[PDB]
């Protein structure tokens, strides 16, 4: 009875996030008690910020928070599932089946499903971008994540995808599972205001400056860079040598062996001409926050005074180029020392499209990271759930006792994802599921639900509906843990703090 | 969670009902009652929504939405959103998922904006009759005491100054318009001034080529400090000095030997017009922060002293003095004039205008009904419902004039079967349908578009939200 | 308000028969207050036997009863429609539209629809059965009516249809409309127990007797028939002439000029031999109820005594034949005098199949009669309603004022038939209608709903879904009259008997 | 009209609950209470449904259906219909139209009947062990005081007489079985008689080649009339005279110089057995209406006189005397014996038998689950639900024996994966699953088929009806 109350608590909580599932996930409005509001269909945000009431529900929240902590993508999917499990459990309680039995059944079912996940997983090819196999995969998954959230034109999108791909080329790899570990710390997204999205560009760093003097060298093959802080009693007075000074400064800079000079305070025409004579690439003044970032990568040091300077402070980069970027000339720096992150110049014509593009790239990167960590894809749109359900019924048959009903009840819960996920698309929650079962049991395991298009698809891979295994297994895990923990609790007891 | 949605729809419908009867050029007035007991009688919808006692989150949200991008048009957006919400409800009872209704409404929105873009009559700053008409459009029903064709003049004259063409579009920096008010006589005593106006024997009066000090900011020691502060300002060569904080009369004597205003909304436009800039701390004051005003002065309003900053450097400078009897009059005058300025400004900046009387509306509906069957099943219904929801505006507009809604709707619908009656709307005083363009019932296309846009956004937001949750 | 109450009364009544519509019409259970019950999905039975409560509803019942009186097929269809009209009217009342306006609108709409019915009607060919055009039509309509109510095998059904066709050949015709008036009084259905349905047979009369004596004539080309009542103080005694008597009786019968003798009391072997010598067709004894029927057609008279007999009592028939009927020999009589009705021998292996076959033939006959009276067919399955709705909206456009909304509201009511009719088949009441509209406005007017198969059909004529015009127009009429009469009533007033 | 349907389903569920616990060979007894205060304790379901205080129309209907075509099987039909109704309800909550559920159930019914027809083991009148087993099957749980293997003998012996083969099938005219009862001793004193039995010094006793008069039908004038009536009968040569109406003792004297029975249900079978016929009015009496009885006689039951019509002409004649202590005993004996006679008769006439214990049931479910995916979507669910509803019977059967339902269901389900365990059912006394055929748990296939059929019909009727209406 108290158990049933807990079950109802968790269930009623799950009922709310039932609608926030998938692409067409309805919105939820969070009222920040401070007198503010934030609305979203995001599981994490909702579950986090919301002030939950009932303990069981709070525990479900806890499970969800863990689910988010382990990985970002799937959070709601876990809660809805947990709710489904409990809802299917309460039907077995009415069959007078002790909770512990149901729990064990669910454990076994979970283990079997967990075992079956890879069996039903389509492994991918990550052997280089030379081949373009990876690109096609990355394109599919890109569009998978991008399609739901973009209203932008496809041509603009394609460029963004091209950028993300170009990014992924550079990012690191762990060997053991033949997968790739995309360190998001190795990606910059500089939001430049003004210009079209197609003007956006990727490179290992750039200062967004124009060549100070056209006579000045606009391209240097083998480069050497210097960072200058100062623009070119016991009394100290400057010797009466005005231009000779400047010339000597430039000659010292040339003597150190530098080909590029990025002055902090900016360069005067005389210095420009001297630099132009020596064939040095001059750059206008830059922000302190910018130069400070540059020197550490470039392995250089901000020179306070050129008289005291030394080649120790001399940096280096593989290539530097004054490139055109949407009729806006900019200095690009390539492959210098510690490359670290790849820098995106994001040309947004408006703050909205700017933040939108940034958001898109971020989501795409996160998803691609999640799939890359574990290089096996699953047929989304609820297909894999149905497949698992079939396999789990088949597996349930070979188990006896009340546990045969517990496992079968685990399967009936999975099938709530296809049901709900389609329902969001306004399709009949029932006929869709039986149609799916028909198409599935008598066809490919890839039969699923396209929520965007709002239709049942015979093969969801063809519609570029893909789900990582790393997420799915974790969702399954945390969901099972949650529903278990709820079912395992007998009743409540008054305590003393 | 229908239970949470219906409440939202009810909230939207409530706000619609709140602003409904205010709509149109015969819109009745609402009496706002403060808990203090004080009151505010007004037609303007924005003002209502401001002073209104908002209850529901979705409500405050809807208000926040209708006021976003131009004071007027809010009316339209709100009422439209209300109609759309009601029709959405009607559609919901038919067991249609919100994500379908939303999509349908979005399509309808697109077609609507296409329709307005298509119908729109291009206009220019030179077509002053249009500007006058558009001004007079919103001015009707304001209960302003006459001088509509004069206030409209002032508007047309006002927007003309604040306008300069860098390229294709004039940069009408509307924020340069100062607005003050005083009692006495009538609105015929209303009058423009090129420079900004602001409501001891003191410093000199008529300053030619004036430098203006703009500044937002034991007893003997304090005296020394204050005098230091004054001398600091004196040492920068400031002709006239302006402040916001309270100034010690001793400093007034000092400065007199060398006003405290009240609002920064004035100091702002003063900084805009004079070319000078405000300083937080006089320790940082220089001679370049002083604003240039070619012929500053002061004048007497019939009952009060008033400050005039004539000959301000910036070309785009302008202010208006409002006059009248009761508070409601001068206030309604202010708000009405704001509306006018907005509409006209948008006409200028956008360069397109359409006919009121609900012509554009019945046109949009007419279009939607044609486009509706060309898409899917359930969306078609949503689009049709959208069209009806638009017609609701014409109907309510008819209601507020003491006319039979349906008859006039049918009349206009019948009339708009002809390509050559795409301007025909409802003459509320006459009672019969007429070409609204000749009667000077003209409005900015941008306003209509924005109203449609914001209403659509609001309703979709209402429909997208499934439940309301308390967070931390 | 009182009007609204009446509207609600009629509406609430119509709500019940909403489900009893079409083939899948749900059942309604009538409790005969005497302590008995009868269940059915029939409009007539329900509306009749049910004891209605509210006056308005009673008036709707009255309308329905009239609708049934004029023609049998459509009764519920009228009530549901009326309900739809009132329901669509109450929405216009909320638009503050005075009832009289709505009434006129509905009248105009009705007149236009009534005008449009023939315009959208597909006239048929009734020029003889030599051609088989009529048969194909009759087959389609046969299957139209038969399909819903038969669970029997098609091969068995085909024979029944063959019989009905063979019947229709013989039945009369009115000239004015080029149609046929099937007088159901010109059809007999004799329910013979024992034998298969395929053994059933049609003929213009038959006595179901075997040839008394095999030597006796089993076939007579040109026949002459006699009906015999008696088998072959002031004191009267029979003369001692035993066999000579019999022989003389037979000779008298032969002298009259008869070729067939159907004795009421049966014939003895001696008489059989004499008859066999004379070459007369002998028939065993028959029931009084049978012979009485025979003599009047046969133009003969039951002879009390052959001594007093005369050729005035002599009947006649075109042909008589001892025919085999399911290994059961029977005497068939063909085309005698006043042919009147065509006689069916219905061979039922069981009382159920017997009454079932009879029922089938009856329904088929009634429907075929209804379509034959007015030789124009309409696309059933709700197609014609949708077509009318389209045309009526088109027509409504060219009318102004509040009446444009009244007519449009008449159209919205018609479309409730497709809606409801599909809903009975478990299809979504909404998507089906819009799908129909799409298929209809952009395609053939024959697009409708197959309730049996439970699917939307692009052309319902191809699925043999046909509706007579005679019924439809009347339904439309009575429905309009009903809804009108309801809307026209202002309020109720207390009266004195 | 869900509101009218749910009530029907509730009625069916109520009657199910009424007859539920009576089910099985360990079925508990129900105590029927007349409004008078008198009572009737019984296991037999038909009897309950007869004497039961029926409330709902659908109820009385359901009872009317379950009793139609064999006394037993009603139990099964009712409970099955109940389960089907409950599962139908479960399906209805999922927004599935009844016409779908009906169709599904119909398909399931067809597959079920196919299944029973397939499984069935053909039997003959010669396999007496089967007859005994089938007899004993229903006799279990009757609370009859022993002699089950003797009552079963009497049954087997009884049906044997009433059987003659015209063609392929013996015409077991069950209606020729007379059944009477008296108190004293026990059911071991029960005994058959070839002829019919029926419970002044009068006419002679031992009549050989007896002609039997079967007749359902101022004071001095009446005496004359009555004597006339007697003489009329005497003039037809009637050895023994039977009546139903009250006979004046004067006529008894008359006839004695030349019984009034009580029930016509006896006179019926007397007319059946003797070959004579009943007459409504003695004015029409002849000598051919008299029945032939080769050796009529009378005997003493321990406490009462009793009439015996031995040597009846017709071969198919038989009667049974029931004996015992309390009324409940002899009554339960009667009803049980009726059940036995029915089952055995159906076994003989049909010639097929199956195993009880729910073997056929889990087989049918097993089949349905296989056939279910082969049809459409929504029907599949209905079929599956049908299967579950069938399994419900096994579960309830387990419940009534004090066993865990689900465990035994799962056990049997697991066992019935083998082709070679298609007979395995539930041994309720043992508690474990066992081959029900060897244990003599055998029942007529026709009974099972009929139960399924009638239950299906009932539930479909429940689902087809949308609303209930009062007529005249
Ligand atoms: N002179 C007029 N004749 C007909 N309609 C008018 C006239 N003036 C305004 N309208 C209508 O009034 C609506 C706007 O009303 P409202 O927002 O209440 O006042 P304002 O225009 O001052 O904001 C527009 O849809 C327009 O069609
Ligand atoms: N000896 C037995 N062992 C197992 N099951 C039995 C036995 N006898 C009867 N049954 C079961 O009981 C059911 C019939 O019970 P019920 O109708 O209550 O009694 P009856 O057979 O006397 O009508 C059948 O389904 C059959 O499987």
């Amino acid at each position: 009875d108290a158990l049933r109350n807990n079950i109802l608590a968790a269930k009623t909580l799950a009922e709310m996030l039932r609608s926030s599932l998938g692409p067409k996930g309805l919105d939820k409005m969070l009222i920040d008690s401070f007198g503010d509001v934030t609305i979203t269909n995001d599981g994490a945000t909702i579950v986090k910020d919301m002030e939950i009431q009932h303990p069981a529900a709070k525990l479900l929240v806890e499970a969800a928070k863990a689910q988010d902590a382990e990985v970002g993508d799937g959070t709601t999917s876990a809660v809805v599932l947990a709710g489904a499990l409990l809802e299917k459990a309460e039907s077995l309680l009415d069959q007078n089946i002790h909770p512990t039995i149901i729990i064990e059944g669910y454990k076994k079912a979970y283990n079997k499903a967990l075992e079956l996940l890879p069996q039903l997983g389509t492994r991918i090819d990550i052997k280089d971008l030379n081949s373009s196999v990876a690109r096609d995969t990355l394109r599919k998954i890109a569009f998978t994540t991008l399609a739901s959230k973009f209203i932008a034109e496809g041509a603009e999108l394609n460029k963004i995808i091209d950028m993300v791909i170009d990014a992924i080329v550079n990012v690191a790899e762990p060997l053991p599972n033949g997968g790739y570990n995309v360190s998001l710390d190795l990606i910059k997204i500089d939001k430049k205001k003004g210009g079209s999205i197609e003007d956006s560009v990727l490179v290992k760093g750039l200062v967004l400056d124009k060549e100070v003097v056209h006579p000045g060298m606009p391209r240097r093959v083998t480069k050497a860079k210097i960072a200058v802080l100062d623009a070119a009693e016991q009394i100290k007075a400057f010797l009466d040598e005005e231009s000779k000074y400047l010339k000597d400064m430039v000659d010292k800079l040339a003597s150190i062996g530098a080909n590029v000079v990025i002055c902090q305070k900016g360069i005067d025409d005389i210095a420009q001409h001297f630099l132009a004579k020596k064939g040095i690439l001059a750059v206008r003044r830059v922000k302190r926050s910018d130069i400070e970032k540059l020197e550490k990568a470039l392995g250089a040091r901000i020179i306070s005074s050129i008289k005291d300077a030394t080649p120790e402070d001399l940096g280096y980069a593989e290539l530097v180029e004054e490139r055109r970027v949407g009729n806006d000339k900019m200095v690009f720096i390539e492959g210098a020392k510690n490359l670290k992150a790849v820098n995106i110049l994001l040309r947004g014509s408006n703050d909205m499209a700017l933040d939108e593009a940034e958001r898109s790239i971020n989501d795409a990167l996160h998803a691609l990271r999640n799939i890359l960590l574990e290089p096996v894809i699953l047929p989304g749109g609820g297909a894999i759930e149905l497949e698992l359900a079939m396999k789990l019924r088949e597996y349930a048959r070979s188990v006896g006792g009340k546990e045969q009903l517990a496992i079968e009840a685990f399967a009936d819960a999975l099938e709530e994802i296809p049901l709900i996920l389609a329902e969001t698309a306004g399709l009949e929650a029932i006929s869709s599921l039986m149609d799916l079962r028909a198409r599935h049991a008598k066809g490919l395991s890839n039969t699923g639900v396209d929520v965007i298009g709002g239709k049942i698809v015979d093969d969801v891979y063809a519609l570029n509906i893909i789900e990582p295994i790393r997420v799915k297994s974790q969702v399954l895990k945390s969901a099972t843990e949650a529903a278990t923990a709820i079912l395992k609790i007998d009743d409540l007891i008054a305590a003393a703090p | 969670g229908k239970e949470a949605l219906r409440a939202n729809i009810a909230a939207v419908k409530a706000i619609e009902e709140a602003l409904k009867s205010t709509y149109g050029p015969r819109g009745m007035d609402k009496m706002l009652v403060d808990s203090l007991g004080d009151i505010t009688i007004t037609n303007d919808g924005a003002t209502i929504l401001d002073k209104m006692d908002l209850q529901h989150p979705t409500g405050k949200l809807l208000v926040q939405i209708a006021k976003g991008q131009t004071a007027d048009g809010t009316k339209t957006a709100v009422i439209l959103a209300g109609e759309l919400a009601k029709k959405a409800e009607d559609l919901l009872y038919k067991e249609i998922h919100p994500t379908i209704i939303v999509s349908g409404y979005k399509k309808a929105e697109e077609i609507a904006l296409k329709t307005i873009q298509e119908i729109a009559q291009p206009v220019t700053i030179n077509d002053t009759d249009v500007l006058r008409k558009v001004a007079l459009t919103s001015l009707g029903s304001k209960a302003v005491a006459g001088a509509r064709e004069y206030l409209a003049d002032l508007v047309v004259k006002a927007v003309a100054q604040v306008a300069e063409l860098r390229g294709d579009k004039w940069y009408v920096d509307l924020d340069n318009v100062q607005i003050v008010k005083k009692h006495g006589g009538s609105v015929n005593d209303t009058q423009l001034v090129y420079g900004i106006v602001v409501d001891h024997p003191g410093m000199p009066k008529r300053i030619e080529n004036a430098k203006i000090a703009l500044l937002d900011a034991f007893l003997e020691e304090e005296e020394n400090i204050l005098k230091e502060k004054v001398d600091k300002i004196a040492a920068t060569g400031a002709n006239v000095v302006i402040c916001q904080k309270g100034i010690d009369e001793v400093a007034q004597h000092y400065l007199a030997k060398k006003v405290r205003r009240a609002k920064k909304s004035d100091l702002e436009k003063l900084a805009r017009a004079t070319g000078g800039r405000v300083i937080s701390n006089i320790d940082e004051l220089t001679s370049q922060d002083l604003g240039y005003a070619a012929l500053v002065e002061e004048r007497k309003v019939g009952e009060d002293k008033m400050v005039f900053v004539e000959g301000a450097k910036n070309p785009k400078s302008v202010s208006i003095l409002i006059r009248g009897g009761l508070e409601r009059v001068v206030d309604e005058t202010e708000r009405a004039l704001r509306d006018a300025l907005g509409t006209v400004a948008d006409v200028i900046r956008d360069g397109r205008a359409v006919a009121g009387g609900g012509a554009v509306e019945i046109e949009i509906a007419k279009r939607l009904r044609k486009y509706a069957p060309q898409v899917g099943g359930k969306e078609q219904l949503a689009i049709e419902a959208y069209a009806n929801a638009i017609e609701g505006l014409i109907m309510i507009l008819a209601e507020n004039a003491g006319l039979d809604p349906i008859d006039k709707l049918m009349q206009l619908r019948s009339l708009h079967e002809n390509e050559t009656n795409k301007w025909y709307g409802l003459n509320l005083f006459t009672g019969n349908p007429e070409d609204m363009w000749k009667l000077g019932v003209i409005e900015p296309a941008l306003v209509k578009m924005n109203a449609v846009k914001a209403a659509t956004e609001a309703v979709t937001l209402v429909l997208r939200i499934d439940d309301i949750v308390a967070a931390g």
